């Protein structure tokens, strides 16, 4: 690994310095660096990892619903034949995603999920583990689509079941779980239903529970709780 | 799209 | 090259649609495949390579003033030793943005200027040359700095030469060259007076010819001159 | 900063 030279401590101090930068790609590569080195991550850190393939990804799957629109307008009836290169594009823009996720797939495998007995940071790497076979799912149309979207289905219902009884239901980890797997329900499990009822619910419960939290910790549930709001607006 | 965290 | 094997025409359908994703160095590798071609680029054609490397080394650019910021309080007085991370990183930021002005140069030099005969292309690819020489110097700090200043005056000077002689006073390329020769003035070469004034009697030489224009050259003219008036509220 | 195209 290129990252094997530098110090741990280095490389989070870079991944700091380049978030700052927006220069997310070297952010990631600096994380996964630090992944590697073998310890577990603290809070921080896990967060500094989630940040810098989040931005990462992000962007390319923006890039891809760009390209994947022209592809579908480029297939309508009565539009010229452009040739092969907008598909060729879109599958350099789609492989170069799948490469991504499966590197952050890879630094769950090995070997972060195995050792995260806490539920902070078990729940937290069961999610991304959800996100980024969700963002797999998204672009998936072959024999394995399915089982893609089954691997997303089941990471997110291992980190929800985890998160519902070792979590206050305020937890911001609890909410953004309860978010994105919501999200997976309504775009990739074909099941509104499910993703109106999860995001109301969990919802509902935050705002029980919103009196026990100090001012800091309100601020931080209220945050995520007005993103499930806003969901639950656009689906209702 | 909708929101994710 | 990476793109030797790709038509010149593919190589610049997928630079429109690059730049339609926003995957800017996506574009400027296309683009650059494009050059190497060896065929002269139309207008519209050096268009998208200016656009694809001025926002990959735009980016560049931001980046390496907030990592050289840090760098700098890091160097203040009471400031805590935090190591060498901080100047490592921003030397790997200004090496990357040294190497894309470089690749940006080497095109030029091989062989799009010796190529270009029209005034409307040669002024272009003198512009360019003098702008990647300035984000050269803004990096500079070494034996050759003077040079690398030296090197974006004469590629400017010459780029002018030419505009006066053979371009309308309200001609886009000439207005664009004249801005960013008066920043170079200002920022580069410690020259506040002379941007000043390259920036005015550009503004009134293009105010006094815009009576010639039809209603669509005027609005492409009369944007670039409000440039011109911006840098000068700025500076006065 | 000021403005360059
Ligand atoms: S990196 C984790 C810190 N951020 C929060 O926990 C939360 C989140 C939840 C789940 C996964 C990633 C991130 N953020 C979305 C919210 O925005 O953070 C605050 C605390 C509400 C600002
Ligand atoms: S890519 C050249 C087309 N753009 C214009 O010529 C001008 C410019 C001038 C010099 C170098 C690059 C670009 N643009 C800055 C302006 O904005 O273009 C219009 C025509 C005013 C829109
Ligand atoms: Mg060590
Ligand atoms: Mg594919
Ligand atoms: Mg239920
Ligand atoms: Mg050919
Ligand atoms: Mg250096
Ligand atoms: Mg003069």
């Amino acid at each position: 690994g290129a990252m094997g030279s530098m110090e741990r401590a280095s490389l989070i101090q870079k991944a700091k310095l380049a978030e700052q930068a927006e220069r997310y790609e070297d952010m990631a590569a600096f994380m996964k660096g630090a992944v590697e080195k073998g310890e577990e991550l603290s809070n921080e850190e896990r967060c500094l990892l989630s940040v810098a393939y989040k931005n990462v990804v992000g962007g390319q799957r923006a890039a891809w619903r760009v390209l994947s629109s022209i592809e579908q307008k480029s297939n309508e009836e009565g539009s010229e034949e452009k040739g092969p290169e907008v598909r060729e594009y879109r599958e350099k823009v789609e492989t170069e995603l799948q490469g991504v996720c499966d590197t952050v797939l890879g630094l769950l495998d090995s070997h972060l999920i195995k050792e995260a007995g806490d539920a902070e940071s078990r729940v937290f790497y069961l999610k991304m583990k959800g996100d980024y076979y969700r963002y797999l799912a998204e672009v998936a149309t072959g024999d394995d689509k399915k089982r893609i979207i089954d691997s997303a289905r089941s990471a997110y219902q291992e980190a929800m079941d985890i998160s519902k009884k070792e979590m206050p239901p305020t937890n911001p980890i609890r909410l953004g779980l309860a978010l994105n797997f919501s999200v997976f329900h309504y775009e990739i499990a074909n099941s509104p239903e499910e993703a109106i009822s999860l995001a109301k619910t969990t919802f509902d419960e935050a705002m029980a529970d919103l009196h026990t939290l100090s001012e800091d910790s309100y601020k931080d549930s209220t945050l995520i709780m007005q993103l499930l709001r806003d969901n639950l607006t656009l689906w209702t | 799209f909708p929101a994710t965290v």
